């Protein structure tokens, strides 16, 4: 996908990558306090 | 813009007409660059796809091919048969328009003399051997390609 | 780790506030580290102390001189033989990144312009083989025993 | 009346339109800005005063102590500009600020203070700007270009039916502060307003209103109007409200007003208003869909019957009626115009109270932290509304108030509830069709920031950092005997300034090809830089040319490449307002008369007038001649009646820049070629002798003088002394300043190196006793001739093919052009030799070098440095140096060889400086810098002695010439009031100051005071002498270097095939051949042609200004050849006065009028000797010479009016058919020399990690062979060529030495091997966890 | 690598390796002190982060920066990218025996010949000149030959004219858009510093004479010379490979 802070070059993504990204994307919503930061984990 | 520039360069453009012309100039200058960058993308992608295709055989021995006829868009003909058929190899015998006998037997590279003969007989449908329908494995044969076009 | 060191060496009988028999053991351990593993080219704790002292004595001299001090005035203000100051003022700062962008033409990095100085030039490798031959000629043009004498010597 | 320098050579001027406004100083954008920065403003609003007042005073915890700012000053720079350049150090002044620490004691905080400590602290050095708009940073001259950025304020924009499949237009609104956060108000496709705080997640707009202590009632009162209802069931009717499709038509007075079904029209409203309708009865169902306005409660039990903003139904109406409620309120909302966008936002509002809103904002900004009432209130109150963290500058308030249609320009720099509500109302009105969005390309929405502003914004940053540090320091202790000197360290403050001036995108090396490049570099506007755009995200919207550029930004001159349209040039008359907006002058027109008073209008202020064109014929009294005159209204142009115009363009040049206004016949060139021509004219290289243009536009003198390459007279006078190096002017008595000596000295800049390694040389253009006035040029700089810019040479050119030697754009040149040195240039380069101290011992500079056989040691002196004046060539030694090497380990045959011949090891290297191969010049300068501890070898002492002698001689010559002027003036004063004439000269010179005057006693005390003042001046000059003998001080050489020796070589480059030449019309080419003179085409008189150009290049490239320039140059040179003849046949002035007056009077209603009847005879003959090589001609940009005038001028000389003569072939003598076009064209030598572009490599040095040929010419690198060339070789069958290009020629380490040995053996065969780009790849993959290995055959 | 003035330049991998080693040593030391499990868990997390930054920096974390604010370059960053080895170096490297210059017309030339500056050729063909000098007895050894060519003796020009006699050179113009952007020519030694290009070849290169430059390479092996003469020579390539029409038409 194109972040493009502004509104708008070909597709080369394997479906396997696609399906896996979809599943992890679903998990993000179901997540509660996922933290990928050591200092933050340490404080907690 | 509805009003044109009614002056030419032998005369002079006044300041307003020159100010109008500046837009077109800068637009063209900015375009050219985009065109260059976009033609490079296509070429890189097309050599990535087709880099390892090589002529690896002399004659696969197939009997199939495309059917070349002149291309006509409604009115006149914009590409005759000679341009489309020159330099290729026939897949089937080109029967004389009277259906009498074979004009070019088969597997004949159609050089200029043969094309002149075809124009003489006014035939407008020739079946030629094509790369896309070659029986060779991992490569292409010389007869399904045609001729070099540079040699 | 300094905190662990404190807890094991703390005596409550003297009634010291820990939060004080530790706030030291902790700072000693942070500074010892910042000195022993903060630079790619390790410097002794003594040299680091000296460099920090000079960088300070220098700030004060600049504020009261409206001008950077001179290796001579630094030596005078400090207690150093002047040449020692220049040696400590040479301890190169941290190595530069070899990927530092130096571009605007081809996107080339700084490490691309650093040459190899331990390489033999090809006219010196051809010259060497030419001598290794010529020697065979002038020597062969001699009798066996003397030629072998020269070869062995 | 003509100027002295301009009466020596008057340029004939076409150009029928008169001049009302003279061209301005072309460097006032740079010089005004920095004066406003470094300068003292009482009402501190500009420069450093503003920053100090904005940061100081600094307050610590509990206000126990305060640090007040009093003033500031700048000290004198230690080194002047020339010493800064020679010594390689920044030219700057030290900033010293007097602060005051005040301490508050206990008891009453706001009362007596313990003590006040006042102290001056030195806080960094600020670079100073030269008198030409440049800075010296590290000995190099820099230019800091201006920046065009978007102005702070409120801007309403939309999506123009984009990013929406439906095609709906979503409108937005953004507040942009000078420094702060970006508020916003955008529309969701469901028509709901959502404010985005800092590019964060959007939330409904109403949240913010609730965060501003607003209730729902107040929100509705502000946004919606009110519809009242009474309870039978009567409603008050307003005729205007029911404009119109109604459920119930009307029921007023019972009888009739209008039937049902029919929509209400205008006439119905007219009848209702005429009948005074105020109360009506309507069915209950009509209110079935409305919304109650305010909260309605029941008095029986004090229960809430219905809250505000709730749909009203029949049951609620019945309950209210039976509960005693008669007055029921609702809200208006016609979907067509006054639609409802706030109501939905409230209904979808996740907030009911301010605290919840603050908590939500807290989570959005910094999610995950425990929200707290005090913390959230503080965060919101600090985000905006805080002077420290949010500034809406004076320009921002003006562009905000004006956008919302307020009457106050002045205001507060912080937001408020009123401002936000008004922004919301304006956006809603836009969404309702009232109003329009803004164009973000309009030069009324773009601002210019120049060096003073950018520099003060970086000083304020440093001041903020230091203020934070000081606050921290005073947060603890607050002890006494703490002066304000230990708290302030200068490095943090100076870091920002040094980094900005040194390494920044807008601070760049000045262009010193010629005067034009400097001038055009200084007045340049860039859209890049910090706070601006970037190349990747620019898009073509901002690269276009807008209608508002007219007269402000040049549409022609812009680079062609990655950033075209992002960098522009300031137009000739364009100037900046008090707020940073380009504005341009217009000549005011009263009812009918075109007055002569100019108003400077801005881009937006100009939209609502009708401005006539400069080429608009006017009568002798100012009235427009034609009934209808073409003018440009708001956006477009069209004819207007003469009686409804109010402004007129001030000139025909005011649209173009200075570079594009130097092209004659610009109207006849295609725009692409004009762009190319301006860009190339910026690149011309000055030549040994300068040549004025024969065909110019009149802008040459302005560019030459407003650049500083020339010496211009400050005050008038008579030239007392002239020399190749200085000029001494004896000023007129009218401008003496009685305290002065009366003479001024100009020191010319002799051969000196520019940033492009060209030569900077000034030579005088006056003579002894020659009367000068103020503004007259005294010495021409590079590329100037008698005060006029002169970038090239006048070449005799013929347009014809000639044998394929001008095939594409190639140029054929004569050998007479190369013999006469017309395009020979001087290039100065400097080389350095540094002697460092290695680990094995210091390096030495010596004349004794190992393995050098006295062949290349002749030019060196006894100290090891070349003599000054030596003619060196490639490979010669300039400075002889040796480096200590240790050990060797001789091979087994190198030991035997050393034995037989008994030759021992040198033990030192030969790391000496030598001339780069291919260069050949003379050494014109050598300078040596040594550390403090080093011995200052003999040559260094010689140079120091020479410097001391030169400084003493110059200072003493200054003092004695000034004394001579002083004594002469005193003698002149002594002619009256006790005059001695014969006896005055008898007494010695020293007894002038003791000469008496009228008798008195107070006069004697003044005499003694004057003697004391004179002795003090003597001591002053003596101490100056002492100071100068003191720059014998050691140098601040970088660490590890003992000394540096710099040598300056002056090469003289001639013209040769491969050099690039150009005209002023975008016609460039490469010289292809230098042709003998007997082989060039010639005319019937035997004169050959200098240059032969190809005609086929003109038709396709529609730049036919070069043909007209050639014809007019032929005419001008014809006039010049008829004067050479009369001056060589020694004819009388009467005859030269008649002809030279017939050529200065030719034309069709031209504005110029030269009267050669007021000229002396000595002045008619000095003009005729300056016009004997061609009469100069001026053809303004869009007011040029008509072709008929060119024909007439050709006829004044004896040349054919066709412009074409008949030529003969020099090789055969046969005349060409169909005569050819010959004339004179102005050619430039562009700075693309084939000397600097030819490079060949066989073998050289290699890179360390990727052992590949190095890259470049200095490194003597190789050629890059990339993918598209690999594809080309694969398209052939060239597999061996590819293999040897990939391995043996690039990075096959042991396969490249074997190839060399094989080549020198006559055996052309390779053993390729494996590239080292693959071995490194294997090691890098293997140093991950992967195991990649080469499989056995 | 040491630089001038005592400065040192280092690769970013040294920083990452030092990080990994420091955290590993600290973890080993901390395991022997029987520290509370919070400390050892945090140390193990740090070690994991350091190793992941070494192998692939900023793939899951945010990043790691050095003295500057730029992210450190990791092992994965040295293979991938548009600058990585698997790209840049391996098909787009610098080459020996090459040089560029400006092009002029030279209308007197034949289609198989190009004008080459004598000075550019005395450098490109240097080893050939040394070999042919030593083979004719002009120079006793190779150092002698190096000084003879350095002094530019008279015999050196004759030897150069002999070396260049039949030895093609490849000429290439910037955007190689098709295979006619590299072609082989026989050199003709000329004065000056600009290459002369036969007019009829310009259309193939899309080249004009207003400042354009060309690169020249010299084939070394016998096979490379034969390929230049038989495959790439300009007189063998007069038809366009796109269409059989001639590409050498007068312009
Ligand atoms: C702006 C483009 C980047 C590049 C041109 C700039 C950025 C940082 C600069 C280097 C560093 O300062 C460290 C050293 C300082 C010494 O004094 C001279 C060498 C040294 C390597 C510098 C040369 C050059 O100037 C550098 C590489
Ligand atoms: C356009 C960017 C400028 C770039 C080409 C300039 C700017 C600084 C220069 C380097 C520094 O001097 C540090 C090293 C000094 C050694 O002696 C030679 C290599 C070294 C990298 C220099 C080569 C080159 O000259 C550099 C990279
Ligand atoms: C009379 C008006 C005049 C005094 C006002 C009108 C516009 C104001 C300038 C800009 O607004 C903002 C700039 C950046 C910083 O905000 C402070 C400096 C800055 C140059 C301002 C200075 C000053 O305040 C100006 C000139
Ligand atoms: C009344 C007019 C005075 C004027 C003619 C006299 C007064 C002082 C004289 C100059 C100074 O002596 C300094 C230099 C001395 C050198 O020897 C020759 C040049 C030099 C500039 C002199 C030229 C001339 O002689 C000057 C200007
Ligand atoms: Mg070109
Ligand atoms: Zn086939």
């Amino acid at each position: 996908i194109q972040v493009m802070e502004e509104a708008p070059a070909e597709n080369t993504a394997d479906e396997d990558a696609a399906e896996a990204a979809a599943q992890v994307l679903s998990s993000v919503e179901s997540e509660i306090g996922r933290t990928t930061d050591p200092v933050r984990m340490y404080m907690r | 813009i509805e009003t044109p520039i009614t002056a030419n360069f032998r005369e002079g453009l006044n300041v307003l007409q020159y100010f109008i012309s500046t837009h077109g100039a800068r637009k063209g200058l900015a375009d050219t660059a985009l065109k260059t960058a976009n033609s490079g993308y296509l070429t890189r992608r097309l050599v990535d796809v087709a880099q390892d295709l090589v002529v690896t055989e002399d004659d696969c021995g197939t009997h199939e091919g495309i059917m070349m006829t002149p291309v006509i868009e409604g009115g006149d003909v914009k590409e005759p048969l000679r341009d489309r058929v020159l330099g290729r190899v026939t897949a089937e015998d080109v029967l004389k328009p009277g259906t009498a006998d074979i004009l070019v037997p088969r597997n004949t590279l159609l050089h200029e003399q043969w094309c002149d003969l075809l124009e003489e007989n006014s035939v407008d449908a020739v079946k030629v051997r094509s790369v896309v329908s070659c029986d060779t494995d991992f490569g292409v044969c010389a007869h399904c390609y045609g001729r070099d076009l540079a040699r | 780790i300094g905190l662990m060191k404190a807890v094991d060496k703390f005596e409550y009988r003297r009634g010291y506030k820990f939060s004080t028999y530790a706030t030291w053991w902790i700072r000693q351990a942070i500074t010892r580290s910042i000195a022993d593993q903060a630079r790619t080219i390790r410097i002794p704790v003594h040299m680091i102390e000296t460099i920090n002292k000079l960088n300070r004595i220098s700030r004060q001299m600049l504020q009261e001189m409206g001008r950077e001090p001179t290796p001579e005035e630094l030596a005078e203000r400090m207690l150093m033989p002047e040449d020692k100051i220049r040696k400590v003022l040479k301890i190169a700062k941290e190595p530069i990144s070899m990927e530092t962008p130096i571009g605007d033409d081809e996107d080339s990095h700084l490490g691309d312009f650093i040459e190899d100085t331990t390489l033999e030039l090809p006219l010196d490798s051809a010259t060497t083989e030419s001598l290794r031959a010529a020697t065979h000629d002038v020597l062969a043009g001699l009798t066996a025993r003397e030629a072998k004498v020269l070869r062995m010597r | 009346v003509y100027s002295y320098t301009e009466k020596k050579r008057i340029r004939k001027d076409f150009g029928k339109r008169p001049q009302v406004l003279d061209v301005p100083y072309l460097l006032s954008i740079q010089l005004d800005s920095f004066q406003k920065f470094i300068e003292q403003d009482p009402e501190g609003q500009y420069g450093l005063e503003a920053a100090f007042r904005s940061v100081f005073p600094i307050q610590s915890y509990s206000g126990n102590s305060e640090l007040q700012y009093v003033s500031y000053r700048l000290g004198e720079p230690v080194f002047d500009v020339q010493e800064c350049q020679i010594r390689g150090v920044t030219y700057s002044a030290p900033l010293r600020v007097k602060l005051r620490l005040v301490i508050y004691e206990r008891e009453a905080p706001e009362g007596t203070v313990k003590d006040i400590k006042e102290q001056e602290v030195y806080m960094g050095e600020i670079p100073l700007m030269t008198d030409n708009g440049t800075f010296v940073i590290n000995g190099t001259e820099r230019v800091i270009v201006s920046q065009l950025h978007r102005s702070p304020g409120v801007f309403f924009d939309s999506d123009k039916g984009k990013t929406h499949s439906s095609g709906k237009v979503l409108y937005n609104a953004r507040i942009i502060p000078y420094r702060g956060s970006w508020l916003d108000f955008e529309f969701d496709p469901k028509d709901n307003l959502f404010v985005r705080i800092d590019r964060r997640r959007k939330l409904p707009a109403t949240i913010i209103l609730r965060a501003l202590n607003y209730t729902t009632e107040q929100i509705l009162d502000l946004f919606f109007e009110k519809v009242i209802f009474e309870i039978k069931l009567q409603m008050e009717l307003v005729p205007e409200r029911l404009r119109g499709t109604a459920s119930f038509d009307i029921e007023a007075n019972g009888k009739v007003y209008v039937e049902k079904g029919r929509r209400i029209t205008a006439r119905h409203i007219r009848q209702l208003e005429k009948d005074d309708v105020k109360l009506i009865e309507v069915p209950v169902e009509y209110i079935a869909g409305k919304v109650v306005a305010k909260d309605y409660i029941d008095e029986s039990t004090g229960e809430l019957i219905c809250a505000a903003n709730m749909e009203l139904s029949l049951d609620l109406l019945a309950k209210l009626s039976q509960s005693g409620h008669k007055r029921i309120e609702t809200l208006f909302t016609n979907d067509l115009d006054h639609g409802p966008y706030i109501s939905e936002t409230l209904r979808v509002d996740p907030t009911n109270d301010r605290l919840s809103a603050l908590v939500e904002i807290y989570r959005m900004m910094r999610p995950g932290e425990p929200p707290t009432r005090e913390a959230a209130e503080s965060l919101f109150e600090n985000l905006f509304f805080s002077e420290d963290r949010y500034d809406l500058s004076a320009v921002g308030r003006m562009k905000f108030n004006r956008s919302l249609l307020r009457e106050e320009i002045e205001g507060s720099g912080i937001l408020s509830k009123d401002d936000i509500i008004d922004v919301m109302k304006k956006l809603i009105d836009i969404r309702n069709g009232k109003g329009e969005v803004d164009d973000i390309d309009h030069l009324g929405n773009r601002r210019i920031r120049s060096v003073g502003e950018m520099a003060e914004n970086q000083f304020r940053v440093g001041l903020v950092r230091v203020e934070r540090a000081v606050k921290e320091r005073l947060s603890l202790g607050d002890l006494d005997t703490l002066m304000p000197q230990d708290m302030i360290n200068a490095k943090p403050i100076s870091a920002a300034v040094k980094e900005f001036f040194g390494s920044s995108q807008l601070s760049q090396f000045m262009d010193q090809n010629n005067p034009l490049s400097e001038i055009t570099h200084k007045r340049r506007i860039s859209a890049l830089g910090p706070g601006g755009l970037t190349r990747e995200r620019a898009g073509f919207e901002v690269r276009d040319v807008h209608p508002t550029h007219y007269g402000r930004v040049c549409p022609i001159e812009t680079p062609e490449g990655p950033n075209i349209g992002l960098i522009n040039s300031l137009s000739v008359y364009a100037q900046t307002n008090e707020y940073g907006f380009l504005e341009t002058p217009y000549r005011k027109v009263t009812d009918g008369v075109v007055t002569d008073e100019i108003h400077y209008l801005s881009a937006i202020e100009e939209g609502n007038y009708v401005i006539a064109q400069a080429n608009s014929n006017l009568d002798e009294e100012g009235h427009f001649v034609e009934d209808l005159v073409t003018c440009r209204s708001k956006g477009e142009s069209s004819l207007f009646s003469r009686d409804q115009v109010d402004y007129m363009d001030v000139s025909t040049q005011q649209v173009v820049s200075v570079g594009a206004s130097l092209i004659p016949f610009l109207e006849h060139d295609d725009a692409n070629r004009a762009l190319m021509g301006a860009n190339m004219q910026r690149q011309a290289v000055p030549t040994l002798r300068a040549d004025k243009p024969l065909v110019g536009t009149g802008m040459e003198r302005a560019v030459a003088v407003d650049s500083g390459v020339t010496a211009v007279a400050k005050r008038g006078g008579v030239v007392q002394y002239v020399d190749a190096s200085r000029i001494v002017i004896k000023v007129n008595e009218d401008e003496m300043y009685p305290g002065e000596a009366g003479i001024d000295i100009y020191n010319l800049t002799k051969y000196t190196r520019s940033n492009q390694n060209t030569c900077i040389n000034q030579m005088p253009c006056v003579s002894l006793g020659e009367p000068v006035e103020r503004g007259d040029v005294l010495a021409d700089g590079p590329s100037t001739d008698l005060g006029e810019l002169a970038l090239g040479q006048n070449m005799r050119v013929a347009f014809m093919p000639w044998n394929g030697y001008n095939f594409e754009d190639s140029i054929l040149v004569s050998e007479r052009v190369v013999q006469e040195d017309r395009f020979t240039t001087i290039h100065i380069q400097e080389l350095a030799c540094v002697s460092r101290d290695t680990k094995l011992g210091p390096e030495e500079i010596t004349a004794d070098i190992p393995n050098v056989g006295e062949a290349a040691l002749s030019k060196l002196d006894e100290s090891g440095i070349v003599y000054i004046g030596a003619e060196v060539t490639g490979g010669d030694i300039l400075v002889g140096k040796v480096t200590p090497k240790g050990e060797t380990q001789l091979t087994p045959e190198e030991k035997l060889l050393r034995a037989i011949f008994g030759e021992k090891a040198s033990d030192v290297k030969d790391s000496s400086l030598r001339v780069p191969n291919g260069v050949s010049g003379t050494v014109i300068d050598v300078q040596v810098f040594t550390r403090d501890g080093v011995e200052k070898d003999k040559r260094a002492l010689e140079i120091e002695e020479m410097q001391l002698k030169q400084a003493k001689k110059d200072l003493s010559e200054e003092l004695q010439i000034l004394e001579a002027g002083l004594f002469s003036r005193i003698r002149a004063v002594l002619v009256a009031g006790g005059v001695e004439a014969e006896k005055l000269d008898k007494l010695p010179r020293d007894r002038w100051l003791e000469l008496g005057l009228t008798d008195e006693e107070k006069q004697n005390q003044l005499e003694q005071l004057a003697e004391q003042y004179d002795e003090l001046k003597h001591e002053f000059e003596k101490k100056l002498e002492a100071k100068r003998r003191k720059i014998t001080q050691g140098d601040d050489l970088a660490p590890g270097v003992l000394k540096i020796v710099k040598v300056y070589l002056a090469v003289k480059r001639r013209i040769q095939p491969g050099d690039k030449m150009a005209g002023r019309h975008g016609n460039k080419g490469v010289i292809s051949k230098i042709n003998p003179i007997e082989d060039m085409p010639y005319d019937e008189n035997g004169t050959p042609v200098d240059i032969v150009l190809n005609p086929l290049g003109v038709p396709s490239r529609m730049n036919i200004g070069q043909i007209l320039e050639t014809h007019l140059g032929m005419a001008a040179k014809g006039i010049g050849d008829k004067i050479n003849a009369m001056l060589k046949q020694q004819q009388e002035v009467a005859k030269l006065r008649e002809f030279i007056q017939r050529a200065y009077d030719l034309g069709a209603d031209v504005r110029q009028k030269v009267d050669l009847s007021t000229f002396s005879d000595e002045e008619v003959m000095r003009l005729a000797e300056n016009l004997r090589k061609g009469m100069p001609i001026a053809t303004p940009v869009f007011d040029g010479a008509k072709e008929a005038e060119i024909k007439e001028l050709l006829k004044l000389g004896d040349l054919p009016t066709s412009g074409q003569i008949r030529l003969y072939d020099g090789r055969t003598g046969e005349q060409f058919e169909r005569p050819v076009t010959v004339g004179y064209m102005y050619m430039l030598k562009l700075n693309h020399l084939v000397d600097d572009k030819m490079h060949a490599r066989s073998t050289g040095s290699y890179s360390l990690v990727t052992q590949q040929p190095l890259g470049g010419k200095a490194q003597f690198g190789g050629q890059r062979f990339g993918e598209m060339e690999v594809w080309a070789l694969e398209a052939y069958g060239a597999a061996y060529t590819l293999q040897e290009m990939l391995t043996v020629k690039s990075d096959d380490v042991n396969g490249r030495t074997k190839m060399y040995k094989n080549i020198v053996d006559g055996n052309h065969q390779m053993e390729p091997g494996m590239p080292e780009s693959f071995n490194v790849l294997l090691k890098e993959i293997r140093s991950l966890g992967i195991n990649i290995e080469l499989e056995d055959e | 690598v040491p630089l001038d003035g005592g400065r040192f330049a280092t690769s970013d991998l040294n920083d990452l390796y030092r990080r990994v080693i420091n955290r590993n040593n600290r973890l080993k030391r901390l395991l022997d002190l029987a520290a509370p499990d919070i400390i050892v868990r945090n140390e193990k997390r740090m070690l994991q982060e350091a190793v992941d930054a070494l192998l692939d920096n900023g793939r899951r974390g945010r990043a790691i920066t050095g003295s500057n604010k730029r992210p450190l370059k990791s092992l994965a960053d040295m293979i991938k990218g548009k600058q990585g080895r698997f790209r840049q170096n391996l098909l787009g490297k610098r080459v020996d025996y090459s040089g560029r210059s400006v092009i002029t017309v030279g209308p007197y030339l034949r289609l198989h010949q190009c004008g080459l500056p004598k000075k550019m050729a005395l450098e490109l063909f240097k080893p050939f000149i040394y070999g042919k000098l030593e083979l004719r007895g002009l120079a006793t050894t190779i150092k002698a030959a190096k000084k003879m060519v350095e002094r530019e003796e008279a015999v050196v020009w004759d030897i150069l004219d002999e070396v260049i006699r039949e030895h093609p050179v490849l000429l290439n113009r910037a955007p190689t858009l098709h295979r006619l952007g590299i072609q082989a020519f026989e050199p003709v030694l000329i004065e000056g510093k600009a290459i002369q290009l036969h007019p009829l070849v310009c259309a193939a290169y899309n080249a004009d004479f207003d400042g354009d430059q060309m690169a020249v390479h010299v084939p070394l092996t016998l096979e490379a010379q034969l390929e230049a003469r038989a495959l790439m020579m300009s007189t063998n390539n007069i038809l366009s490979p796109a269409n059989g029409e001639p590409i050498i038409v007068p312009s």
